[PDB]
């Protein structure tokens, strides 16, 4: 049979079966309970909209992620999403299909472990497989080495390969990423004089980032650029009209990335995190991990990035050394493309977490040699 | 009662002339909305275009 | 069995069985004694004459409604106005028929509570529930979202509700009604040389509003056009001959509702607390609001109201939404139809206050789960 | 007399509704012109833009 290569995600859940180009379903993972009274009798009303439905009833509701920084904070939330997504966006029984799952590096155990418990105890899988969300990322370049910088919704993690043996000592995970850009970003909008404080408007204001905000190439030149002309100040409008103005907040917001201390963060930018990360490689591979350095994940979608961070790295790398920097158009399902590769293989089709090793040795089986 | 009858048939005759024309606003609205969906989607598409240019 | 819906509102009491499409009573609610001393011997003369039998004999009489803005001062007259309701104008025992009334918002608890006491002592019925007035008329109209303005003739209210979720926070009840646009009406006629003074008078200055008030769509421009032309005056005849003339009075009574500072209220017109009532919701679910204005109550039969209220709306509201104002031509009955409708539901069977849980409460329980 | 007295109200109400409704239908085609006017302006702009990538 088919498998189901699904991708957890912090943001947007991707799903769809192994062996395509593109996830089946992509949809926000938010469970919204109601929070007013309601007085209409026999309307249908649910408990929790999950999924894609909720954000079209968000006027009413209070969404709440699952999942903060890669780690899953609230399983019940969690589980709800898994069935929704199995059920209602596929409509394939798991009793049928393996699965693979996608999980940040360096996350705590027992998040993988109570995932893997789920999966095999809940929605009873025949056998399933966690696999690194960087090296999934490395598979659809079609690349064999190379330092993949995945710079997702919840956390930015930076890990270098060469020729197929991954360096475990230069990983350099940092929690900035998209979720700290948005709150960012509506904190200064306040500025203007626009407050947008209701959970449900965090959506606007991601939706804004998403739409407007760009990464300069050079920060002090449109700083000064910005505020003397008004060729940059782009106008929005809000899901009720009020049509809002965007100056110099525009190039402010991603910049971020570039200098976490913005947001109070100490850690350099990843700028600079992947050329501490190819410095920690061996001596003989940095030429190749230079040439080869990929970008993924939803973040690094802004316009303009892919050459703000060469210069950069141009900068602090050496003068002989050639910078390039692969960003494929499909950046966003790069890392489902990936597995999805990888779940098609015949050499990989030996390697799933078979039920009955569940069975022997618990949920602790993971960190075994079936990784 | 003639009276009564020939006011009773402007009247249903206005009563029918305002459903017509409320007909007609609503088709004309409706094209209007067709035409800024339009707008809306040419703007999005030279936005897309300036900003794969602007990135390659 | 079948369900009484009554519905006691302040200035006509609109009753029926649950299941039909108009009230089967409709009959103004005063309660009024004799003031002259009575020579005539076996007459048969009452004590007090209620209901549409007073609005005959109200000649000699001293009408008094029990109900003066929404809250109900004046216990003995209500129960004789429900008690003749139940026996004369239906004919059917109380004691086999569940009743559904009608309450304002933001009323006072201890008129409710002696509402459901009286309900269950005097009248002894099987059960009874209490309903605000404006989610009926939302269910008249068969939408489940939309801003119900319930301009009745005591008080004028005004509920925002979107996907069967009441918003209890935005709830505008302003106190400028039927009434005192029927007193400013006798007050501005004065003007002219007509003087109505007693109680009785003000059911003829209320049948010559009903009659020939209207709604001027431009205030300034119908105040210009009727100091120089007279194509406006319209004539009506009083109950005794005496034919008067209305000039520029007909629409400066109804032009208090959207200019409450005629009659001294403070507050601001009904065409500016439907926008606050609607800036108060949340962010997202104020184009729906927008586009489902309701209107409801007597008092929005004025020809011409829902032309000005719109384009005052029009003009307060952003450029972009679209302002729709629902004026169904059974605006006066809405609230009751959507009683029947709610009392025809299998889902709301189990809504009742039954008897034997009002026994174990006392009175309290209205407030309760039960609501 | 009751009859006739609700048929000119009838009458005039229904008079009035049409009026307003011309107006708006009116004001809202204006609004489609201008805004059919701003699409064509922005084609023959990328017209000519076209023209000159022909060269390209
Ligand atoms: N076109 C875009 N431009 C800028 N930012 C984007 C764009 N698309 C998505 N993002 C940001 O990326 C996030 C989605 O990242 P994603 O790759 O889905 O995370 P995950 O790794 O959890 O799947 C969104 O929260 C949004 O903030
Ligand atoms: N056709 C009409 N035109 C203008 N005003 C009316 C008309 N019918 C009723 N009214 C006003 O509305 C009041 C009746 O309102 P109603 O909806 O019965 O109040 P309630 O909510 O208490 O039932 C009357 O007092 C009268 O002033
Ligand atoms: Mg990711
Ligand atoms: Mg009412």
């Amino acid at each position: 049979t088919t498998a189901l290569v699904c991708d957890n995600g912090s943001g947007l859940v991707k799903a769809g079966f192994a062996g395509d180009d593109a996830p089946r379903a992509v949809f926000p993972s938010i469970v919204g309970r109601p929070r007013h009274q309601g007085v209409m009798v026999g309307m249908g009303q649910k408990d929790s909209y999950v999924g894609d439905e909720a954000q079209s009833k968000r006027g009413i509701l209070t969404l709440k992620y699952p999942i903060e920084h890669g780690i899953i904070t609230n399983w019940d939330d969690m589980e709800k999403i898994w069935h929704h997504t199995f059920y209602n966006e596929l409509r394939v029984a798991p009793e049928e299909h393996p699965t693979l799952l996608t999980e940040a590096p360096l996350n705590p155990k027992a998040n993988r472990e109570k995932m893997t418990q789920i999966m095999f105890e809940t929605f009873n899988v025949p056998a399933m497989y966690v696999a690194i969300q960087a090296v999934l990322s490395l598979y659809a370049s079609g690349r064999t080495t190379g330092i993949v910088l995945d710079s997702g919704d919840g956390v930015t993690h930076n890990v270098p390969i060469y020729e197929g043996y991954a360096l475990p000592h230069a990983i350099m995970r940092l929690d900035l990423a998209g979720r700290d850009l948005t709150d960012y970003l509506m904190k200064i909008l306040t500025e203007r004089g626009y407050s947008f404080v209701t959970t449900a408007e965090r959506e606007i204001v991601r939706d804004i980032k998403e739409k407007l905000c760009y990464v300069a190439l050079d920060f002090e030149n449109e700083m000064a650029t910005a505020a003397s002309s008004s060729s940059l100040e782009k106008s929005y409008e809000l899901p009720d009209g009020q049509v809002i103005t965007i100056g110099n907040e525009r190039f402010r917001c991603p910049e971020t990335l570039f200098q976490p201390s913005f947001i109070g963060m100490e850690s350099a930018g990843i700028h600079e995190t992947t050329y501490n990360s190819i410095m920690k490689c061996d001596i003989d591979i940095r030429k190749d991990l230079y040439a080869n350095n990929v970008l993924s994940g939803g973040t690094t979608m802004y316009p303009g990035i892919a050459d703000r961070m060469q210069k950069e790295i141009t900068a602090l790398a050496p003068s002989t050394m050639k910078i390039k920097i692969i960003a494929p158009p499909e950046r966003k399902y790069s890392v489902w493309i990936g597995g999805s590769i990888l779940a098609s293989l015949s050499t990989f089709q030996q390697m799933w977490i078979s039920k009955q090793e569940y069975d022997e040795a618990g949920p602790s089986i993971v960190h075994r040699k079936c990784f | 009662s003639d009276k009564l009858k020939e006011a009773e048939t402007r009247a249903e005759f206005a009563e029918r002339s305002v459903t017509k024309l409320e007909k007609s606003i609503d088709d004309l609205e409706d094209e209007l909305y067709a035409q800024k969906l339009k707008y809306k989607a040419i703007s999005e598409e030279l936005d897309h275009a300036l900003n794969d240019m602007t990135s390659i």
